[PDB]
């Protein structure tokens, strides 16, 4: 049925129309499932002990306040450290994965979950698992390939590397694989859960956006930026608070849309704070105009904004936006503003010829002067040579005396001030 | 720096990175307080170069010690500023994006490679459906569209072998995987089995694309973008306007949004978003790129802030206001000025008056230079101050500078090459340019507010070619036709007319004078009149056999005025030139004679002196215009009243019902036309020769000295129609569109119109005025197309050595001779001499230029047909030889090697375009006495002894005593004649007679008639009439024929009493007269028909303007084309199918039968098997040039186009030599198509240049091998100009995007041969003065 509606807006609305809204029950349902996935991944992370070691060591290295447990940090972590250390010994006690050691690990995770962790450390912990997982998988894909293709159940030669991998890792591969795949499953559940709310609330994004569409960036840019905001809001929402989802989401959507419309949408990028001030200026001007019945003078406007006159004037001049080079200035649409603008960088052929003549004349006048005087003047002002050498360099080159160079220059100036020699240079009088 | 050619090709991503100096990552332009550029924004100094010369932002690495060294801390290199004009950047797209030009620009190259319909690529790109890249498992294949749910259905089952993708990644993966060689060979094989014409041609074009695409070295992957380049900042500036505002180009905006969408896509992918959101972003990125590359082609154009669409790159190239036409082919210029023009009559033909102020400004630097030379100013600044204060020495220096320095004067529009001419300046005061009166005609200038532009040539070569090629004294003949352009006009003609004319007895009859000097001394003393008839002693000179001037003295009868005029005439001309009352034609002929006898310099001086004398004596005449000078016939009101009363009686007679509407209308119009003619003739009789003078006695009658009549006769300004309007009646008028109003306008401008008559005339006034206003544009467009087609023509060789030509005869349309030979052959080279040993002993030597003398010889020997070498047959490659061209009409000799023919031809044809606008057929009657000679006539004698013709093409002529043709006519089929061949007919006699609204089948013999295969009710209808009871038989056609009587073909058996038909002697044909459908025989079956009687009666019952010539040159196909006979042999009908008329031609000797479908309602001229030859006309209607070329050959189409173009111009009295139209036709037959397997790399159906085929063919035939066979194609102006071997010429002409796309894909190479090419690239053109230069470079190809 598609009538080749090339309009991207139509394609977007057609795609988004399929997913149907559901309220007051789903939001709770999906939020519960998200929290369940996160709890699963946290539990399985706590299961892996070397991650706990690494995190505790990293905490010790670096050294943040008010932890949500249903020198404060150090004294609260002292007993957790003692518990973890005494749990290591029990793991060494007669069972690698003994039920008692597992119960101690469970209680350690239960205590640990009661604390709050910065998300970046959580990601660091996940990558600390990913790196070793990839290393072990990479070093062993070749051995699995060979055993599958050649052996079909060398062997002892390949077994050395496998044993070395175990020695380096120092833990059972099977539990590592379990924790890694459990990471994958928990994360997959969480991700696939959040997609549902995101695809549900696109209409909300549409409404909030169209409230701002009046000639800004473009409709679709606003919509996409709002979708970024919606993803953020879905991340931050908690049903435990007991509120409706829309109430929370709308703030993040407005923030994202407005921040983008501030950053983009101008050729010369006014910062955010100035945009806020200009918006205040405009909101005040409308009201004040309808009150007085005319336009407000900048002085009265300054009185109302409680700001100095010069600040207001500066904002008024900053506000304006550039004009297109193709605006038709002629009444007939033949001539455009662009043809009307002049190039400033170029010099004039007249001045080029003048400069060349000046150089020639100066060379002629200098050639008539005493040889050492001429070379001294050239050496001092950088005439004809790439750079000018200072007084000290000239002194150490020709004659160490500093004041002698001063006297040389004085005599050269005296000579060239003699009216006979200067006659032509006077023609360069006005410049 | 120096180069040789320009090549175009696609850009690989690594190439685009190669151009780059860094990549642009943020959309920022500049900082809002300190306007310096931003770090990685669109204007960064690090990647595009430093803003201010030799100064980085920090300035630590300065003083030209570090050259090319990058200052690390600010990242700003220390070099010149100009680099911001040439450094480029790049942007690395997050998702591959299709290039719009190679997707939508039809025929959609991406579609051709993959063989997918466009809408499928569309649906894939916009994420609407999947596509299968690789089905290893047999279920699916490549390029199969998969719907959304269908992909789920196939994945869930099969999986893990199923590659399907969606969006531009999918298309790029498809292109990357496809192997060209395989399809090249497979399609090569596929054409070898079956050729469905449509399928065959589409396969040929796709194979062409693949083969070229392999050759060029491009890879299809590159049609889809991954890296996108960014144009240098200074070509899209952001500049501060004086008011504090900023002005920006639109590319800034488009680039910003591409960067924004790209950055946000990277952000989205980094963030692991749902799929609908990333699909949305991917579409918007693709759309932004499309809007950047070409706005609005994707349907909806992105509008700027204001209301209007942003203008993109393709917009910067394409239009009339793109780069190509507005900044490269023609550009604004220094050293130039402009002002109003005014007449200066004291000037010599090579001078122009230049204001002092304009001259002071134009020649500024020259003045500075010579002020410094003489020591008057020490330095240039002193020279400035000297000039701005205008000291006297400045004026002396200026007078010394301009001397001998020519300037160029131009008046737009420049229609032809005489619109720019070089003059020598004379300084004047005032502010208007003074122009010599004689050059106004060439410029088409009048002094009522016009303006002209002045340009200054600078170098020595420019000055010399202004003096030699362009000076006004070098241009006296027109290049279109040979006639002079310096032609005296209004006041000059009036003065010379008044001075020359003679009068009765007025002062000084019959004195005798010792030469002209006494005549002047008498006239200026008041002792005699300019008009006295006097006897004067005169000495002429006459050029001898070897150029000597013999002097001859005599006593002539002349007037005082003519004697005085004779003092001007250069010696060498006869006295008879001056001895009659000179008009306009006489003066122009006088100048032409002086030119072709004496040379150039005498004519220049003579033209001046004519102008001076004409002005002087026109002023002394004191001719004026009063209102009494428009006399009105004494009997106008009588004519008007008689016509009114007669029309009143015809209208009264109408109400008796004797007269219908059409009768009354036509009668009234005829009456008023007759009255108008009577009034006009009476007015001219009263006006023209109305002066009665006493000749020393009784009365005498002479032509009048009425001033308006003088302006009429002299040809100064008036005409007969204008005077008719002033003194007769204004005439009849036309309603807005076609209809001619019934009552005419009886008043004239002296009497004054009334309200209603004025309102009536306004219609025609406005219609004509709007016509001109809206006709100029069409003229301009036509001439532009013509100039672009034929620009490459230049005279290259001296003699191609060809033996071809065109036979030429005088045009004898209708009764009277439209054009003799001397106008039509003068100045052309005869090839394959025509000799006539016998009556005339005609000797024409080979290869001679036809001078006037040779033409005179031809006239006195009275020859009619001459074969002449012509451009269309020239054998030179990439040009034409001098000999095949002929004279250079403007100069007067064989044309020089290296001159640009094509532009001259196009200009000469297109220039007159502006002035170009927008039934007694019973028998044949000879006008003048002569002898009849028929040609191609099939005659049959009847019992009446009258010659009946059955030949389809019968032509009637009139040979005179000396053996020329004076008339020609087309005898229709079945027309009875009067006299046979050979006898002399008499003037006014009728020679043929036929039925106009009927084509009769005429009988040859007598006997009994049998009505065969024609039954009543099935084939004919019973027709019953009244008491007389005369019946008629009418044959019904198969359209209404019943199903039972379908196989019955009507025919008339001609039997005798025994039934046996006597056979025609020697010929074995059976007498089976199968007359086709609707053979209406009124006489019933069994009626004796005499020989020569009618058997059946089947009845047989033009733009002409600027569009007509535009259609002739564009080779458009007439809607109802006449059909031509392809192959000689036997003709018949065949089995009808759905009514498809079936025409079968089986050749008499050839075996292959040729079938033609024929439209149902079209009639057929021929009945059955005849002897029809190649291109024998069989239907009636306009003829198509394509068919002419295919069947008759190239000379036929040239002759056709020449004749039917020249009709349009002759009807307006516009003279153009045929040579130019021949040139255009040559350029219009450029291509050929190959039907053979030769020995070279060609194919079925390829179109290649005729010259290329000639080269390959002669190369192989030098080695024995047989070349391919070709047939020339005829293409319109626009097609032929768009199909050249050079993408720069075509791209500058028209349709830029399409030709650039084709060239880019095919990897073309431009070799810079034409004139437009070298003009664009800023070089010397290969014509005229520059020619020699290129030929040197040509021999440099020998040493490389
Ligand atoms: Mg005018
Ligand atoms: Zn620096
Ligand atoms: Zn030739």
């Amino acid at each position: 049925e598609i009538g080749r509606t090339t309009d991207p807006v139509r394609m977007y609305m057609r795609e988004m129309g399929t997913v149907e809204l559901l309220t007051r029950e789903g939001e709770i349902d999906i939020a519960k499932r998200i929290e369940d996935g996160i709890n699963q991944v946290q539990c399985s992370v706590a299961e892996y002990p070397e991650a706990i070691t690494y995190l505790l060591e990293q905490y010790d290295r670096v050294e943040f306040v008010d932890p949500n447990a249903e020198e404060l940090a150090r004294e609260k972590f002292a007993e957790l450290r003692a518990q973890y250390v005494v749990t290591r010994d029990t793991i060494k006690a007669k069972g690698r994965s003994h039920a008692t050691a597992q119960e101690e690990i469970l209680k350690l995770s239960e205590v640990f979950k009661q604390f709050r962790l910065v998300p970046k450390q959580f990601d660091y912990l996940v990558n600390s698992m990913r790196v070793m997982m990839d290393r072990v998988r990479t070093q062993e894909r070749l051995i699995m390939k060979l055993c599958v293709e050649q052996c079909k159940m060398e062997v002892h030669r390949a077994l050395q590397k496998l044993q070395q991998i175990e020695e380096e890792t120092g833990l059972t591969i099977e539990q590592v694989k379990d924790i890694n795949r459990r990471m994958s499953i928990g994360e997959a559940k969480a991700r696939r859960a959040k997609k549902e709310m995101v695809e549900a609330n696109l209409r909300l994004v549409i409404s909030i956006a169209k409230k701002y569409t009046n000639r800004g960036l473009q409709f679709l840019d606003l919509i996409q930026e709002g979708n970024i905001g919606l993803m953020k809001a879905v991340d931050k929402f908690e049903y435990r608070r007991g509120y409706k989802f829309s109430t929370y989401a709308t703030w993040w959507i407005r923030q994202a849309i407005t921040r983008s419309i501030a950053d983009q949408a101008r050729t010369i990028r006014i910062p955010v704070h100035m945009i806020e001030t200009i918006n205040k200026l405009n909101r005040i001007s409308r009201q004040m105009l309808q009150e007085m019945g005319r336009e407000p003078t900048p002085e009265e406007l300054a009185e109302r904004m409680l700001m100095p006159e010069d600040k207001i004037r500066k904002v008024l001049k900053i506000a304006k936006e550039p004009i297109s080079m193709e605006t038709p200035i002629g009444d007939d649409e033949d001539s455009h503003l662009g043809d009307f603008i002049e190039d400033t960088t170029l010099e004039l052929p007249l001045d080029s010829a003048t400069t060349e003549s000046l150089r020639a004349a100066t060379h002629d006048v200098l050639a008539g002067l005493t040889a050492r005087e001429a070379k001294v003047l050239r050496m001092r002002f950088g005439i004809d040579m790439n750079t000018d050498y200072t007084l000290e360099e000239v002194g150490k080159q020709f004659d160490v005396t500093r004041e002698r160079i001063r006297q040389i220059e004085a005599k050269a100036l005296r000579k060239l001030r003699h009216p006979s020699r200067s006659e032509v240079l006077r023609s360069f009088l006005d410049d | 720096e120096e180069f040789d050619a320009i090549k175009i090709a696609l850009a690989s991503p690594d190439m685009i990175r190669s151009w780059s100096f860094g990549e642009v990552k943020k959309p920022e332009t500049i900082n809002y307080r300190t306007f310096k550029p931003e770090r990685d924004g669109l204007f960064c100094a690090r990647i595009f170069g430093p803003v201010k010369d030799y100064e980085c932002l920090c300035g630590k690495y300065k003083r030209l010690k570090h050259r090319g060294v990058i200052c690390e801390k600010c990242g700003v290199e220390v070099t010149q500023t100009k680099v911001r004009r040439e450094r480029m950047g790049h942007i690395e797209l997050a998702s591959p994006t299709a290039h719009i030009w190679f997707l939508k620009s039809l025929p959609s190259r991406i579609g051709l490679l993959l063989d997918m319909p466009l809408r499928d690529i569309e649906r894939v790109l916009y994420f609407e459906s999947y596509v299968v890249i690789e089905g290893g498992m047999t279920n699916l294949e490549r390029q199969q569209i998969l719907t959304e749910e269908q992909y789920l259905d196939a994945l869930e089952e099969f999986g893990d072998e199923f590659d399907a993708k969606m969006g531009a990644e999918a298309i790029q993966a498809l292109l990357k995987s496809m192997d060209l060689e395989q399809e090249c060979e497979q399609l090569r094989e596929e054409l070898n089995e079956t050729n469905s014409e449509t399928k065959r041609k589409k396969l040929t074009k796709r194979i062409k694309l693949l083969e070229a695409f392999v050759q060029s070295g491009n890879k299809p992957e590159w049609m889809i973008l991954t890296v996108l380049p960014v144009l240098p900042p200074d070509l899209r500036p952001l500049v501060p306007l004086d008011g504090g505002r900023f002005a920006t180009s639109d590319l800034n905006d488009l680039y910003r949004r591409v960067i924004n969408r790209n950055n946000r896509l990277k952000r989205l992918l980094d963030l692991a978003a749902p799929d609908i959101i990333v699909r949305n972003e991917k579409r918007m990125l693709q759309e932004a790129v499309d809007a950047l590359l070409d706005n609005g082609r994707r349907g909806r154009a992105i509008t700027g802030s204001n209301k209007r669409p942003l203008k993109s790159l393709a917009d910067m190239i394409k239009g009339k206001q793109g780069r190509f036409r507005q900044n490269l082919l023609g550009k604004r210029v220094d050293y130039s000025g402009r002002s109003v023009i005014t007449v200066g009559p004291y000037l010599r033909l090579h001078q122009c008056g230049l204001p002092k102020k304009m001259a002071l400004e134009l020649f500024k630097p020259f003045i500075y230079g010579k002020l410094e030379l003489r020591g008057l100013a020490t330095t240039i600044k002193a020279a400035k101050k000297m000039v701005e204060r205008e000291e006297a020495v400045v004026w002396d220096i200026l007078d010394e500078v301009i001397r001998e320095h020519p300037v160029l004067l131009n008046r737009a529009p420049t229609l032809h090459r005489l619109g720019i001419q070089a003059f020598e300046p004379v300084l004047i005061e005032g502010k208007a340019i003074q122009l010599h009166p004689l050059v106004c005609a060439a410029y088409n200038a009048d002094f009522d507010g016009d303006q002209m532009a002045v340009h200054v040539p600078l170098t020595l070569e420019a000055q010399l070619e202004a003096r030699a090629l362009m000076m006004s004294t070098n241009n006296i003949l027109s290049p279109a036709n040979g006639e002079p352009i310096i032609v005296p006009s209004q006041d000059v003609v009036l003065g010379l007319y008044y001075m020359t004319r003679d009068c009765v007895n007025a002062k000084g009859e019959g004195m005798v004078l010792t030469g002209p000097k006494e005549a002047e001394r008498l006239y200026r003393s008041g002792l005699a009149s300019l008009h006295a008839r006097v006897k004067v002693r005169i000495t002429e000179y006459e050029k001898d056999a070897n150029g000597e001037l013999v002097a001859k003295t005599s006593l002539k009868d002349t007037t005082v005025g003519r004697a005085i005029l004779w003092m001007i005439v250069p010696k060498g001309l006869p006295y008879s030139i001056v001895n009659q009352a000179l008009g306009k034609k006489a003066i122009s002929k006088m100048l032409n004679t002086c030119y072709r006898i004496l040379g150039l310099k005498p004519t220049v001086i003579f033209a001046d002196q004519i102008m001076y004398t004409g002005f002087a004596y026109a002023a002394r005449s004191g001719a004026s215009v009063g209102i009494d000078d428009m006399v009105i016939p004494e009997k106008k009101h009588e004519i008007i009243s008689e016509a009114e009363a007669e029309v009143a009686e015809i209208q009264e007679q109408f109400q008796s019902g004797l007269v219908t509407a059409g009768e009354r209308y036509n009668k009234v119009i005829d009456i008023w036309a007759a009255a108008n003619d009577r009034v006009s003739k009476a007015m001219m009789d009263n006006l023209q020769t109305e002066t009665v003078i006493n000749r020393d006695g009784q009365e005498e009658k002479q032509v009048s000295f009425n001033s308006i009549y003088m302006m009429a006769d002299s040809g100064a300004r008036g005409s007969a129609a204008q005077i008719r309007q002033l003194a007769g009646m204004r005439g009849l008028m036309a309603k807005p569109d076609g209809s001619i109003i019934e009552t005419p306008i009886t008043a004239n401008f002296r009497e004054g119109l009334n309200v209603l008559q004025y309102f009536i005339s306004t219609h025609g006034a406005r219609k004509g005025l709007a016509d001109t206003a809206l006709k100029t544009a069409n003229s301009g467009y036509l001439t532009r197309r013509l100039v672009d087609v034929a620009q490459d023509l230049v005279v290259t060789e001296d003699d191609c050595g060809t033996h071809e030509g065109i036979m030429m005869t005088p045009v004898i349309e209708g009764g009277d001779v439209k054009e003799p030979l001397r106008d039509r052959v003068l100045g052309r080279v005869t090839a394959e001499d025509v000799l006539k040993p016998g009556t005339a002993d005609i000797l024409v030597p080979r290869n001679t230029l036809l001078h006037e003398q040779w033409c005179d010889l031809l006239e006195e020997n009275s020859v009619d047909a001459v074969k002449v070498r012509s451009v269309v047959s020239c054998d030179t490659d990439f040009g034409v030889c001098a000999h095949c061209y002929g004279r250079d009409l403007a100069r007067g000799h064989i044309i020089n090697k290296g001159e640009a023919i094509g532009v001259i031809a196009a200009q000469s044809i297109g220039e007159p375009g502006t002035q170009l606008t927008m039934a007694a057929e019973s028998s044949i009657q000879v006008k003048n006495k002569g002898s009849i000679k028929l040609s191609n006539v099939k005659s049959v004698v009847n019992s009446s002894g009258k010659l009946v013709i059955t030949s389809r093409n019968t032509e009637l002529k009139l040979i005179d005593e000396f053996g020329r043709t004076k008339e020609s006519y087309k005898v229709p089929y079945g027309a009875v004649l009067a006299k046979g061949d050979g006898e002399q007919v008499a003037g006014g006699e009728t020679v043929a007679n036929w039925d106009p609204h009927t084509m009769p089948v005429i009988t040859e013999v007598s006997g009994f008639v049998r009505f065969t295969d024609m039954i009543d009710g099935q084939t004919i209808t019973r027709q019953t009439d009244e008491l007389t009871g005369l019946s008629s038989l009418v044959v019904l056609d198969s359209a209404e024929r019943t199903a039972g009587g379908k196989d019955l073909r009507p025919a008339l058996k001609i039997v005798d009493a025994q039934g046996n038909d006597v056979l025609i002697p020697g010929t074995d044909m059976p007498a089976q007269y199968f007359l086709p459908g609707k053979a209406i025989v009124q006489l019933e079956d069994g009626v004796q028909i005499s020989s020569g009687d009618t058997l059946a009666r089947i009845p047989q019952e033009i733009t002409g303007g600027l569009p007509r010539v535009a259609d002739l040159f564009e080779a458009r196909r007439p809607k109802e084309p006449a059909i031509l006979a392809e192959i000689s042999g036997i003709v018949s009908f065949g089995k009808e199918t759905k009514g498809k008329r079936r025409l079968v031609i089986t050749p008499v000797d050839g075996s292959d039968p040729y079938e033609e479908m024929i439209p149902k309602w079209r009639q057929l001229n021929v009945f059955e098997g005849e002897r029809v030859e190649r291109g024998d006309v069989i239907s009636d209607g306009p003829e198509a040039p394509h068919d002419i070329l295919r069947l008759r050959g190239v000379h036929a189409v040239t002759r056709y186009i020449v004749n039917e173009v020249q009709d349009v111009y002759r009807l307006q009295g516009v003279k153009i030599n045929d040579k130019h139209i021949e040139v255009i036709v040559r350029q219009m037959l450029r291509k050929a198509t190959i039907v053979n397997a030769g020995s070279s790399d060609f194919l079925e159906g390829e179109q290649v240049e005729y010259s290329r085929v000639k080269i390959a063919n002669r190369e192989l035939e030098a080695n024995g091998k047989v070349g391919a066979t070709y047939s020339r194609d005829l293409l319109g102006i626009t097609k032929a100009s768009l199909a050249t071997e050079s993408f720069i010429s075509a791209a500058s002409f028209q349709e830029t995007t399409r030709v650039l796309t084709e060239a880019a894909v095919a990897g073309k190479r431009d070799e810079l041969r034409g004139l437009k090419e070298n003009v664009i690239v800023g070089r010397l053109i290969p014509a005229g003065t520059g020619y020699a230069y290129h030929q040197d470079r040509m021999r440099r190809r020998a040493a490389g």
